[PDB]
RNA sequence: AAGGUAAGUAUCGUUCCA
């Protein structure tokens, strides 16, 4: 149920008998069913200094760059820095004081009962008809 | 006001009076003025007579302007758009009405705005897109007229 | 030339106390030690002004309930209360917002007054079309000096000399100038060979944009 | 997004996909916080009464819950898995992918559409249910 | 695949001795190499 | 032989809108 | 008048409550830089 | 030489031309090499080899990547051949044909895994005597020339087609050079570094694409209409942050639902143009969601005209996105209609008095030369009585003539044309009735439909009230025809149809006398105009004052009752005060009437009195009793469409050169 | 027959008495764009008359 | 289908049900769509 | 690369793994 720890011994997944399924070989991990932890380490250090070519110079230029970009267009939440602020006085009982806004339509155009949808009277088919009938002279 | 007008003016400089009337863009060219070896092979150009004399003195040639070709692409568009689930019956007779709605007025016009001749080729090739991935996802190579 | 002939007329000595984050992100200890650092609190800023800055409230935003859309009229001495210790305006800029309080020291003989209409919100640039009641020929500043200062000024008292009105859009104005001539009373507008004697009254009811004004 | 219920282990999707029977359970695997997850997890916040009757939406979070992603392909930044009585029922969109919406849409119309169209056809006691709508293109023209 | 097609063995050269850099578990083998040429000599080679 | 259809921009030298209709 | 006040009285919620908006509100904030916070970072990223 | 060795050259230049303009210069590094941190490691060792041991080497390597990759799913049914040809082992079933699909990714690093195979297989050709030295130079000529036709790697990244290209116009460019004098054609040349270095280029081109798309894929853990979705989400998240995060933490925090609803019930508040203020809610919450309002309307407008500058100008928008932005543009212009009408009930009329007057003297002077009798009141006992109300409801019907379903008001409007047509008599009472001591009628409903490049106003009108309105159209354009009203040149929509217009406007332009003279210098102008925002700028009581003139002041009255209504959308209403209503199906003859206002301004009494002739012996379309007339004046020709209107004048040199020293008095230039 | 723009046809017709008293058809035809929703391809002309 | 047209009906089942239409069609032109020289590609039978 | 998996239940074989 909500709000309850998960059982220690529970299978993460598949505890309910659920099958998965591979759409193409492309997505996912590899099925796949200290030496090793070090070797991973040493790869990932590897390309972590691969990437030190221009890794500072980067990274400063678009520190650099979002600064102008916030300057034209700011944040949000400082946007309403000040008025945040301005909310620290309110009493603790007028936040109890909050009423419940509702709905002003009534019954019969919040909730319609279905509208029926019939036909077009057949006299249409008739009087479409008598209008391409010609007189003889 | 002068931005949404036009004022066309025929003089010693200028031998071209321009107006669009009811959306048909004429171009009234006098024959005495700049012409020669008058013609009939194109069939957008009406030749004018004039009625006291009956002689051919004057050529009004004849286009279809940009706010009819738009009207009818944006007709076509919004055509295309609302096909959520309508049937393709349904689609190609809004296409057909469309079509001669403005054909049957724009006559002659039509053969010489070869701009608009290109633009309902392309919407008909729209049409029949979207009829197409109505059948199937995968457009196919070929597909029959028929 | 600290002083030629334009700035003994319309500059003024202006002095404005900074204090700087107040930044929420800091927490209310945090922020307590900070004023109690000393390092970031008012501040001794004067300096001087051609032309004195008017910031407007911004708009009802919704159709008053009882009369929809209402024009937004404020008095002229609510704008003018910027300058004194009393208010604060944040002029909030970057990381961390900056809390300046303005003062007046040395009134000029002349004051200009410019509006703040025309401004860029977060995407697209507006104008602040909010109308301002104020008065031509008797208006009272001693309130906005020091008293240390205020025994050197024997006239805080202006009158209106000029004003400018736009049209429009900012990418579609027009600008109309209501000038006084002096030793009459004739109030005429101007736009670009426009003349007419108006009426005190239709300065106040149009809005305002640069207004010049008189100590005598 | 933030309205929705939220699921923060493994144990409890499983618990929600299982603690019911009459209904249809529409989880929205992704992240709350992305710009497409966003964008319909306001529409399943504008549905969410609507569909009280024969749907319950849970969210998800894959790093806050990272036992699904390899067994249901949660890859891309946002997907959709519709439930029913502890049976992943499968929908065939326009799209290659038939078990899963994994683009976040715009219309609050067609959503219900599609989960009325689940549930009635999970009441037969189908599989794979067939989408109202065809989404190998956009209609955009 | 780059470092061998960059020093692929050239038309007047019957052995291309090159120095090599293979992983220990022979997965890899990367060409550790850049053909340097004297570039007028180059041309001229080419030239015959 | 493709489906795909052909503006008739050029295509009207010996054609004529009365002809083939009367 | 004792018909729907026990369908409501038995009818299960459907929106979290509202600690759960909160703590959720608190999660968001703490990836999406571009709004919260002071210290800009990447979309996902916690801080920067 | 030929032309597709020119194209060629002109090929070569284009793509050396853009390499030196597109030139760059090199970006400041670090300089970190990769080999010699592979040096550094522990796992690499070094050692001098043979090339083609090497290729022998990389192509098993290569090879067992590949097959790695296509069982790291387990799927059996997919098989590698040492040519690096993906083949299945047997005839593939849909369920595991779609099972194993790979992205262009590992398709690109196959082919290109080929090509180098391919290369390192001709040197060991070479290598075993199989071929002769100028033999491997020729087929390494063809492999670096062919690559498209030996490896189907195009049909993976399109872009590798420039390359192709660039090869396939060098060797142009080198056979034209090479196959010269007694060298004849044939396969017999082997200068294969002019497109050899090329597939290298694209080599380092493509060089961290595919070492990011393996690691992405060979690893332990794997990794896979946006602007409107920004603001509105991330805004409003940070306003309810903002306000629970200030919120005391105590049970109060079950009221997050309740804030939610106020930012709701606030943003449709203003959406809905409707006051909005909350009693109880105290300030600094209200200024932070007006604020919060502010900001969302300032962005729903900035979006809502972005997407209407993306429609009409043509660029690809989804249905639901037109949906969206027309209910936004309309709502932005209702509210700017709200203001319109609010301005006009306080500023008064904004026709003065004394032009108001000069209008409707010019008005009752033409009339009077006319002699036109006004019309009538539709009398109790009226000849033509029913045939009117029998073409008003025709035409009412005509809406459902095509209709295949019906809603309720359709149902209950078709009901009652149908009673209307049962019970003439009492009907006509009502509507007579209706004309005579009806003044107060209830809203017309409105909304738009988007041409994608303005929007036409669509009202809806009470069920009831369109029969009368009906009626009365009918019975004013009978009468208005029957005793003439407007005369020849105002034919909006005459009997002659709009084509059959136009050509009687040329033929009418070319019948003139000395229309295409100009030997003494004189000149025609034309002068084609609408008549800017008519509709919106008729002032609801001078049209009826000019109503009263052709027409019995109750029908004038009911007219100028019926404009003046309650406008209502889905949610918010205005009262129309200043605007006349198209929808109303009389309409057309105030705007027709309405313009027969105007255009005499524009001609005069005195040319008016002479387009129409005599009330007596009224004229056709453009024509003039007497040649005089048509030279008596500039003014020549005139027609005048809806809002439309469209001059022809006729100056002569002297008339023309007073005219522009007129104009250029009052305008420096 | 099938000729002129009022075409010949047209006298024929059933209803040509009342289409006698239709006078300004053509403008309401028109004006129907601001009536009737979906625009109507063919506005300027009317197959009765 | 016709009777069903004037039912109370979902949104959901009116969407597919106006295209009952487009089924027929479909068949009827089933010989020629249903292609070798069109819709190029690999073929599946039915399975029954 | 594609956008072309019908979903099932029946056994038998194998293999890793607990």
């Amino acid at each position: 149920f909500l709000g309850m720890p998960a059982p220690l011994g529970y299978v993460p997944g598949l505890g309910r008998g659920a099958t998965g399924f591979t759409t193409r070989s492309d997505i996912g991990p590899a099925r796949d069913a200290k030496d090793d932890e070090e070797a991973d380490a040493i790869y990932a250090a590897l390309d972590k200094r691969m990437d030190e070519r221009r890794k500072e110079r980067r990274e400063q230029r678009e520190k650099e760059e979002i600064e102008k970009y916030r300057m034209e267009r700011p944040k949000i939440q400082q946007q309403f820095s000040d008025l945040k602020r301005k909310l620290a006085e309110v009493t603790e009982e007028e936040w109890l004081s909050i009423p419940e806004v509702g709905d002003a339509r009534n019954k019969r155009q919040r909730n319609p009962r279905y509208e029926k949808l019939t036909p077009v009277p057949d006299s249409f088919f008739a009087k479409h008809l008598q209008t391409g009938e010609n007189h003889t002279s | 006001q002068w931005e949404n007008s036009f004022v066309s003016v025929y003089s010693k400089d200028n031998p071209n009076l321009l107006f669009n009337m009811c959306g048909f863009e004429c171009r009234i060219l006098p024959k005495c003025r700049t012409s020669y070896e008058e013609f009939t092979h194109k069939d957008g150009v009406w030749n004018l007579q004039n009625e006291v004399t009956k002689e051919r003195t004057a050529q009004c040639f004849l286009r279809v302007d940009d706010e009819s070709m738009q009207r009818f692409h944006n007709r076509v568009r919004q055509i295309l758009m609302a096909s959520g689930s309508t049937t393709f019956t349904k689609i190609v007779n809004k296409w057909n009405t469309a079509l001669i709605g403005l054909m049957t007025y724009f006559r002659e016009a039509v053969v010489n705005t070869q701009e608009l001749l290109d633009l309902l080729v392309k919407c008909e090739n729209k049409i029949q897109t979207r009829i197409k991935i109505g059948l199937n996802s995968k457009m196919p190579s070929r597909f029959p007229p028929v | 030339k600290k002083k030629t002939i334009v700035t003994d007329v319309f500059q003024g000595s202006m002095r404005i106390f900074t204090k700087k984050l107040p930044h929420p992100d800091l927490p209310a200890e945090e922020k307590e030690q900070l004023l109690h650092n000393d390092e970031y609190q008012e501040t001794m800023v004067e300096s001087t002004f051609m032309y004195l800055t008017l910031d407007l409230p911004t708009a009802p935003l919704y159709k008053d309930e009882k009369e929809q859309l209402i024009i937004p009229q404020v008095p002229l001495f609510n704008i003018l209360a910027k300058f004194n210790g009393i208010t604060e305006k944040e002029y909030k800029t970057y990381k961390e917002n900056f809390l300046k309080r303005f003062q007046l020291t040395k009134l000029p003989p002349y004051l200009i007054f410019c509006i703040k209409r025309f401004t860029k919100n977060n995407f697209f640039v507006e104008k602040n079309p909010t109308i301002v009641n104020f008065p031509i020929t008797n208006v009272d500043l001693r309130e906005y000096l020091s008293e240390e200062v205020q025994a050197v000024h024997k006239n805080t008292t202006y009158d209106l000399i000029a004003n400018i009105v736009h049209d429009g859009k900012p990418s579609e104005g027009s600008y109309r100038i209501h000038v006084l001539h002096h030793g009459t009373g004739k109030w005429y507008e101007l736009q670009d060979l426009q003349v007419t004697d108006i009426l005190p009254q239709m300065i106040t009811l149009s809005e305002a944009y640069i207004q010049i004004w008189k100590r005598r | 997004s933030y309205m929705l219920p939220h699921l923060h282990n493994g144990w409890q999707v499983d618990q929600a996909i299982l603690s019911e029977e009459d209904r249809v359970v529409v989880i929205r695997f992704g992240h709350d916080w992305d710009p497409t997850c966003m964008k319909m997890d306001e529409v399943l916040y504008s549905i969410a009464e609507k569909v009280k009757n024969f749907a319950v939406i849970y969210l998800v979070d894959i790093t806050e819950v990272p036992d699904f992603n390899k067994m249901y392909e949660l890859y891309d930044p946002c997907t959709v898995m519709f439930f029913f009585r502890n049976k992943h029922i499968m929908i065939d969109l326009g799209t290659g992918n038939n078990n899963k919406i994994n683009w976040a849409m715009e219309d609050k119309q067609e959503m219900v559409d599609i989960i009325e169209t689940v549930y009635r056809g999970a009441r037969k006691g189908r599989g794979l249910v067939v989408s109202p709508k065809d989404y190998s293109t956009k209609y955009r023209y | 695949v780059l470092k061998l097609l960059e020093n692929m063995p050239m038309p007047w050269e019957q052995i291309r001795d090159v120095p090599v850099l293979y992983h220990i578990t022979g997965a890899i083998s990367f060409v550790n190499e850049i053909p340097w040429v004297i570039e007028p000599v180059y041309i001229s080679q080419w030239g015959s | 032989p493709t489906g795909e259809v052909l503006s008739l921009v050029g295509k009207l030298e010996g054609t004529r809108m009365g002809d083939k209709a009367q | 008048r004792d018909r729907s006040i026990r369908e409501k009285q038995s009818d299960d919620e459907v929106y979290a409550p509202g600690l759960d908006i909160e703590s959720s509100l608190k999660q968001l904030a703490e990836r999406r830089t571009d709004i919260f916070g002071v210290e800009e970072t990447a979309i996902g990223k916690k801080i920067g | 030489q030929p032309v597709k060795v020119r194209v060629s050259y002109q090929k070569l230049l284009k793509y050396y031309v853009l390499n030196a303009l597109k030139h760059r210069p090199p970006k400041a590094q670090k300089k970190r090499y990769l080999f010699r941190s592979f040096k550094a490691t522990k796992f690499f060792q070094s050692t001098k080899l043979d090339w083609v041991e090497v290729g022998l080497q990389v192509c098993r390597q290569g090879y067992n990547m590949l097959n790695l990759l296509i069982h790291r799913k387990n799927l059996n049914y997919l098989h590698l051949d040492y040519n690096f040809n993906l083949k299945p082992v047997k005839t593939l079933t849909t369920k595991e044909r779609k099972k194993s699909r790979f992205g262009n990714a590992f398709h690109l690093c196959r082919e290109v895994l080929r090509l180098t195979k391919l290369v390192v297989d001709s040197h060991v050709q070479y290598r075993l005597g199989n071929v002769d030295a100028f033999q491997l130079a020729d087929g390494l000529q063809y492999i670096f020339a062919h690559v498209g036709q030996l490896t189907g790697m195009y049909r993976y990244k399109y872009k590798l087609m420039r390359q192709i290209r660039m090869c396939k116009d060098l060797k142009h460019l080198i056979y034209y050079r090479f196959n010269t004098g007694p060298v004849g054609k044939g396969p017999g040349c082997g200068f294969w570094a002019a497109g050899w270095r090329v597939w290298l280029f694209f080599m380092r081109g493509i060089t961290p694409l595919l070492e990011r798309w393996l690691g992405n894929l060979l690893a332990r853990q794997f990794e896979g209409q946006r602007v409107e979705s920004h603001f509105d989400l991330e805004l409003r998240a940070a306003v309810m942050h903002d306000i629970l995060d200030m919120m005391p933490e105590g049970i109060k925090q079950n009221k997050a639902r309740t804030i939610l609803q106020h930012l709701s019930e606030a943003w449709r508040c203003w959406k809905a143009n409707i006051p909005w203020k909350v009693p109880g809610l105290p300030t600094p919450i209200e200024n932070m969601i007006l604020r919060y309002v502010k900001a969302k309307a300032d962005w729903w407008t900035n979006t809502a005209h972005y997407n209407r500058e993306r429609i009409r100008r043509g660029a690809t928008v989804d249905k639901t996105v037109c949906k969206k932005n027309l209910g936004r543009l309309t709502r932005l212009y209702l509210k700017a209609e709200q203001e319109r009408q609010h301005n006009y009930l306080k500023d008064g009329p904004y026709i003065t008095a004394e032009e108001a007057v000069a209008v409707y003297t010019t008005t009752v002077h033409w009339l009077e030369s006319r002699r036109f009798s006004p019309i009538p009141f539709p009398p109790l006992s009226y000849k033509h009585d029913t045939k009117l109300l029998i073409l008003a409801l025709e035409r009412l019907k005509e809406a459902y003539s095509v209709k295949s379903r019906l809603n309720q008001s359709q149902r209950e409007e078709l009901g009652l044309i149908e009673q209307a047509y049962d019970n003439p008599h009492e009907a006509l009472s009502r509507i007579k009735r209706h004309l005579l001591t009806q003044r107060a009628f209830k809203e017309v409903g409105i909304e738009f439909m988007d041409l994608y490049s303005h929007l036409v106003p669509v009202y809806d009108v009470e069920p009831l009230e369109k029969i009368t309105d009906a009626y009365l159209d009918q019975y004013l354009w009978y009468e208005a025809d029957k005793r003439r009203l407007f005369p020849p040149w105002i034919k909006p929509a005459d009997t002659e149809p709009p084509p059959l217009l136009v050509y009687k406007w040329c033929q009418g332009i070319n019948n003139l006398q000395d229309v295409w003279e100009t030997s003494e210098g004189e000149c025609n102008v034309m002068l084609e105009s609408r008549f800017e925002k008519m509709y919106e700028k008729i002032d609801l009581t001078l049209l009826n004052r000019l109503l009263r003139l052709i027409v019995d002041h109750n029908i004038a009255d009911y007219m100028t009752a019926k404009n003046n209504v309650v406008i209502n959308y889905k949610d918010m209403n205005h009262t129309n005060s200043y605007g006349i209503i198209r929808g109303l199906q009389f309409a057309s003859f105030i705007v027709q009437y309405y313009g027969l206002v105007m255009d005499l301004l524009v001609l005069g009494l005195h040319r008016a009195s002479e387009m129409a002739g005599p009330p007596q012996m009224p004229n056709d379309f453009l024509s003039f009793q007497d040649i005089a007339t048509e030279a008596a004046h500039p003014i020549r020709l005139f027609c005048r469409y809806i809002d439309r209107i469209h001059i022809f004048f006729r100056f002569t040199a002297d008339e023309a050169r007073d005219l522009i020293q007129r104009y250029l008095t009052e305008h420096p230039d | 027959w099938d000729r002129g723009i009022p075409r010949i046809n047209t006298l024929f017709q059933k209803d040509r008495h009342t289409l006698a008293y239709d006078k300004g058809w053509r403008v309401r035809t028109d004006f129907k764009q601001y009536q009737v929703l979906k625009q109507n391809p063919f506005w300027w002309t009317h197959q009765r008359h | 289908e016709e009777s069903m047209k004037w039912k109370k009906l979902t949104n959901a089942q009116r969407s597919g049900l106006n295209q009952i239409p487009n089924r027929r069609f479909t068949l009827w032109w089933s010989p020629t769509i249903n292609r070798a020289n069109v819709y190029v590609g690999f073929q599946v039978q039915l399975d029954l």
